[PDB]
């Protein structure tokens, strides 16, 4: 739920009716297929909250 | 509030209980079906009394 937005330099996801930017993560989001299909997709990092623990 | 039209249609798909990747993956087909369906409105009204 929410929409991807940028302030010009950084990418966030907000709920749609009130500006509240969240850092984009694998639990803010879901995957479907690959980048070649979608008209206007943008290149970015998605943070995975498990990776700091696997970095122990 | 402006929003891109394909991104508004992705909200209309969530509103019927279809996950929005279904629109972004099928976007040209969905656009052609709409454009073709509006063409059938012209041809019906430009013919039927
Ligand atoms: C876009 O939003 C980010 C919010 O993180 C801004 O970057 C932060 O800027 C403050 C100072 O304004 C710094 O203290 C933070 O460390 C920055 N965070 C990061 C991740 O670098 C960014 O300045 C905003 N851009 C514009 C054009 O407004
Ligand atoms: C958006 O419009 C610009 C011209 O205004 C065009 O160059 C660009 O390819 C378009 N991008 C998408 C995602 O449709
Ligand atoms: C996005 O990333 C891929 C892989 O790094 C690259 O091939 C592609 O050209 C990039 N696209 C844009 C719009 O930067």
């Amino acid at each position: 739920e929410g929409v991807f937005v940028s302030n010009g330099t950084h990418w966030f996801v907000t709920q749609r009716n009130f500006y509240e930017p969240q850092i984009i993560t694998t639990d803010n989001t879901f995957v479907s297929g690959n980048c070649d299909v979608v008209i206007g997709i943008v290149n970015n990092t998605v943070y995975d909250p498990l990776q700091p623990e696997l970095d122990s | 509030l402006q929003i891109p039209f394909a991104m508004q249609m992705a909200y209309r798909f969530n509103g019927i209980g279809v996950t929005q990747n279904v629109l972004y993956e099928n976007q040209k087909l969905i656009a052609n079906q709409f454009n073709s369906a509006i063409g059938k409105i012209q041809d019906s009204l430009s013919s039927t009394a």
